[PDB]
């Protein structure tokens, strides 16, 4: 008896959902979630919120679905559930279903990334970043997709998306710069393997770029040699390459700054 | 002979931009504001509702959850609704390609976090959204489901005090220049909002109250406070009235009608030069687009008991 | 050349051509906003 | 004897002889000043 | 089997010091709080009621105006009432018969002038008076009236945020004379904070009516209190309508069925919560005698004819 | 467009007062006050508020009467009514009727003084100060009564109250010092004539003070000489008196700084 | 006489007598609360044996070898120790006649 209230509440929620009282169903969902979390039935509450969010998204109840997804994040955080690939997939699926211009996605993402192995930092978990980047790329949100890719670890998809983005928007004179910029940014972080794979993929696949490591474009050759040097980590080689290719690096001033970080990150440049 | 007991004056005053609704808590500020917005949406090109009250209910009133950014109301094309943010811009995606300004970042983070629950931050962010909308201009008229009388008056007086403080700062210019430029840039919008709130043709206040002692005199105090702030207000919404049927009036209905008649006569005597529109107590929940529309219909047609 | 010693010999040749190309390369045109979107707050 | 023993007996137990004497003389001077500080109102406060 | 639908626990729990009443606007927080204070006065030695709500109504509820300083309530030997002052206590003699500390006092006077109408000033002065009472320890138990849910939550949140800010300010300070003011006020602040977090010392009464908006706003309020870890295990359902089957009109019947729906919802939702039900009286509830009569049923469970 | 609603409200107020519903009557009083002030019937509103405050005081409705008195002050402020003895006496009576401990007395006094000769200065009109001083003296609240006298222009009643106050509370060796402090405090303010009259009366009428200005107490003789000197403003004489009587002046340390102001108030000493 | 010249002659004798008397008279005792109510209230003019002894030790720079808890326990407010406060009450009672 003392607990039959929850069951009656759940039954009433089912009846309301059948009737289509979507807002009332959302309120009932919130109440059930809070009660379950009171009893530490974290998994059940998370599953219920996930199912409800999917249901509301199916019916276009964007705001209610977003709120229930936020509650899913609350359940994951308060229960301190260790990161799991399936949970990342579920979160990415929910994030895909949201409205791109609705600010909640940002509010969601910042939260989700924070939960995903918060110890690492704002990077969250690279797997989730890759999933978000893939979703954005399928939605043609090239700016944010590139951002997440850079924070991701999926070099190949990043290269493919960059190729599409360049062929779409970039000018004929910028084709290399994109990848170079990306590569340089990938080295602003400690992800050198991502830089290598993305550069190789961009060079091979991009139609406007001729194949062969000895590239015609001076900038591509410079990036290739810089990758080799970072593999060798020789400061003298890095300085030689920087000095020789100064006109090319001047094509975008930001490159300079990246190099500095790279010099600190891979050649012992003083802080 | 008296003023017509309908909000037709509000509808026809096309110059009207800002409409405030206030009074004692629980008298029906949310529902009446929603009804007024619905009526306006049939005249103005585009109207907005803002739930200044921290415990937002316009979602409940329209049975359709609204986000923190204006969204169209189901069943209407030009009617938008939104709920004020109870928090600052804490959610963002930072960059990591370079070292960040730890001092500034920590200062801003701590400031926003401490101020997140700081009282009046609800009012502060409501004012911020007011300025944002004044710059935006995107909506023809905006209605406010204001919080109870006290905090509503605090918010209404906020423009005056903030403008005076900015004037003091201009009097004490540097006696970090980006902060000075930002301060200089925001003065015109603050001045504009302060002036608009003071213009009867630009803004007006709707007082909504029930026929009871506490509600009546709370409304009176609120009206006097508005007079102090010189915010125009010339119409009141008596709400939740009861008219017992002549056939089978029961005890509770009889006594309540007696009380309401006494206090409604009091109101009629007290508030000449006000449009006192009277709304009955409906026998069904007033929620959802259809119910709200039906309720609003009589908010403009002078209701009369059968 | 003083720098030629540092780099491995096989890297040496292309560099001169690159240098020679950098001696005849015209100024970089203004960058597309798409490229501009790839930087942090400061662009 | 009088209050002076009432204080010295407890002071000498745990204080040092010199420390006990210093505390006792400071207390005596404070008592003298308080007697100087006395007023008609002090009667009520000390009565409680 | 369920918890008793009466506030008997509140009366019995003598360790209780601070009682907050909140909920949706117009549910009856003012009248219900006055009723609770009247009931308490019959048991505790001294009881105070504080109306933090600007545009205070407790004067209307008791039909006896009250000043900012607590005053005795007519017809009760130990019941006191007060209405918080949204303004600062700037009253004082015009000046001394010589120069003063104007060099310091002028900045304070400017600050008072600026913050007189600051939006948060009302709840700030409420907290200041709470601190003053904690210092005084004058009244055995104090009841509160708080108008909206949100600002009630802000007031309840103060102790935590103010204590954290004071701690951080101390850390920055030790990183001149005003430091004393910090150490003077940090204890008392802490003292109240723990009291607000201790279920024995404090409790929160949620009052609501049988309607959608009221019900779910109450639910949000309860969840927020749980977040602030403020104990609450009793709710007052107010303004119920029980049809007189001898003569039930249409409106009474419809309102009764709506109230029944939402009351069953509450019963299912709020197990392990006392649920005290209060009917809608025909006559107004104002004045000491009427308030006392109305409160009597707040302790003795009500039942329809 | 009015339709006699105000008259009906007034009748209802009258009936409620006759019924003993004091709080509701006070509410209607506030409403009528605001309605009248809207019509600019300032005099009528003030009369009504004054009468209502007196009525509430007669019945013991303290707080309501105090609020109505505050409304009276509001009417006076808004109407910018020139100060007249009748209004000042009305305010004095109202203040006398209030409960001494209530802070509302403090608020009302401050507001009245601010209004009373608001353009004249921060001191306020002396007549109100004198009336309040008399009222407090009857209340035996000697502190505030003395303060107001000091700000007041009256010395005779001030002297009598000082005599009574010293006899009741002053110690044996303080009789002269009380009048000394009063005289010096009067002199620091420009009201020297009040200092003269209060000194004369206190000395003549105090039982423990001998007749004839050549007093036994050196300090009183010093005060006499100082009063004579300020009449001529001879700085050298002032310094002579200060130096010679230093043992007497040191009886109250504050006296020292008091003398300082004297020097610049009447002897032209630079600050 | 140096300062006698500045003052009117008639004051000089009285000034002389006042000067003579000011040395014979002792300083002014502490001010009464009555007069103490007069000046601005910014600057204003010990039964607890534990508090008194702690304050005296702190002022004189003395430190008990044992922790102060032991000293407090020794003077745990017995009648013999409260003879302290009885003696103080008697003392003030005798001094009261000097100025009731
Ligand atoms: N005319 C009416 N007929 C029937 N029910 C009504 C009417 N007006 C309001 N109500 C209901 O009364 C309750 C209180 O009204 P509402 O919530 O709209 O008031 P409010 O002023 O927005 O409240 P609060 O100040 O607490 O935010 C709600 O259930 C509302 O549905
Ligand atoms: N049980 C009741 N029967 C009849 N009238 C009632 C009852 N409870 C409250 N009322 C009346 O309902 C109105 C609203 O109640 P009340 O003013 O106490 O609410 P509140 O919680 O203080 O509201 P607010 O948010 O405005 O402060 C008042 O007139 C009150 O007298
Ligand atoms: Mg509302
Ligand atoms: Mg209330
Ligand atoms: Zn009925």
């Amino acid at each position: 008896r003392n607990r039959g209230g929850v069951q009656r509440v759940e039954g009433k929620l089912r009846a309301s959902v059948e009737k289509g009282d979507y807002y009332e169903a959302h309120q009932m969902y919130r109440t059930l979630f809070f009660r379950y979390m009171s009893q530490s039935k974290h998994t059940e509450a998370r599953e219920l919120m996930y199912s409800g969010a999917l249901l509301f998204f199916s019916h276009g109840q964007q705001n209610s679905a977003a709120d229930l997804s936020m509650l899913v994040l609350e359940s994951l955080e308060k229960a301190e559930v260790e990161v799991a690939d399936e949970l990342l997939e579920n979160l990415a699926k929910v994030f895909s279903l949201m409205d791109p211009n609705s600010p909640e996605r940002v509010t969601f993402v910042s939260r989700a990334l924070k939960w995903s192995s918060g110890g690492s930092g704002k990077l969250g978990h690279p797997r989730l970043h890759q999933l978000l980047a893939l979703t954005l790329w399928k939605e043609q949100n090239y700016c944010e997709s590139r951002y997440h890719f850079l924070h991701s670890a999926d070099g190949e998809g990043c290269a493919n998306m960059l190729v599409e983005y360049s062929t779409s928007r970039g000018f004929r004179s910028e084709v290399d710069m994109f990848v170079a910029q990306a590569v340089l940014q990938f080295l602003c972080l400690k992800n050198k393997s991502s830089a290598s794979v993305v550069f190789t993929t961009y060079t091979q696949k991009h139609p406007s770029i001729e194949d062969g490591p000895p590239f015609v474009e001076p900038l591509l050759n410079f990036i290739w040699f810089l990758l080799l040097a970072v593999d060798g980590g020789k400061l003298t080689v890095f300085t030689v390459l920087c000095e020789q290719y100064q006109p090319s690096l001047r094509r975008d001033p930001m490159y300079n700054e990246y190099l500095d970080r790279i010099g600190q990150l891979f050649f012992g440049v003083p802080p | 002979e008296p003023l017509e007991p309908t909000l037709k004056n509000i509808i026809e005053q096309k110059s009207l931009k800002w409409i405030f609704v206030g009074g004692k808590g629980g008298v029906g500020k949310t529902t009446c504001s929603c009804s007024l917005a619905v009526q306006l949406a049939a005249v103005r090109e585009s109207v907005l509702i803002i739930s200044t009250n921290p415990a937002h209910n316009i979602s409940d009133a329209f049975d359709q959850k609204f986000s923190k950014v204006p969204t169209k109301v189901k069943g209407y094309d030009n009617l938008f609704a939104m709920e004020i943010d109870p928090s600052l811009g804490v959610a963002e995606l930072p960059d990591e390609f370079f070292e960040e300004d730890n001092m500034l970042s920590m200062g801003k983070k701590m400031m926003q976090e401490a101020m997140s629950a700081f009282p009046g931050i609800d009012e502060a962010m409501s004012y911020a959204e007011v300025m944002r909308l004044v710059k935006g201009m995107n909506f023809s008229v905006v209605v406010f489901d204001t919080a109870p009388t006290g905090h509503t008056l605090r918010l209404l007086n906020f423009p005056t005090i903030v403008e005076r403080g900015l004037g003091r700062l201009m009097q004490i210019k540097n006696q970090a220049d980006q902060l000075a430029s930002k301060l200089e840039e925001t003065l015109p919008v603050i001045r504009s909002v302060s002036e608009q709130f003071k213009d009867p043709e630009q803004t007006t206040f709707i007082c909504v109250c029930i026929a009871e002692f506490l509600s009546l005199y709370e409304t009176e105090r609120l009206i006097q406070e508005l007079a102090k702030c010189r915010i125009d207000t010339h119409n009141i919404i008596v709400n939740q009235l009861v008219f017992p049927d002549n056939e089978r009036p029961c005890k509770m209905c009889e006594a309540r009608h007696k009380i309401q008649s006494k206090y409604l006569d009091q109101m009629e005597d007290l508030y000449e030069d006000f449009h006192i529109v009277k709304l009955p107590l409906l026998p069904h929940e007033v929620r959802g687009a259809d119910k709200v529309n039906t309720f609003s219909k009589q908010l403009l047609e002078p209701y009369s008991p059968p | 050349e003083p720098w030629a010693a540092a780099v491995p010999p096989e890297w040496v040749p292309i560099i001169q051509q690159d240098i020679q190309s950098q001696r005849k390369v015209k100024p970089q045109p203004p960058l597309s906003d798409a490229y501009l979107s790839g930087m942090p707050a400061k662009r | 004897p009088q209050v002076w023993q009432l204080i010295s007996k407890v002071l000498a137990r745990h204080f040092s002889a010199a420390d006990a004497s210093r505390v006792l003389e400071q207390l005596q001077r404070d008592y003298e000043r308080s007697l100087s500080r006395l007023t008609l109102d002090d009667i009520e406060r000390l009565a409680s």
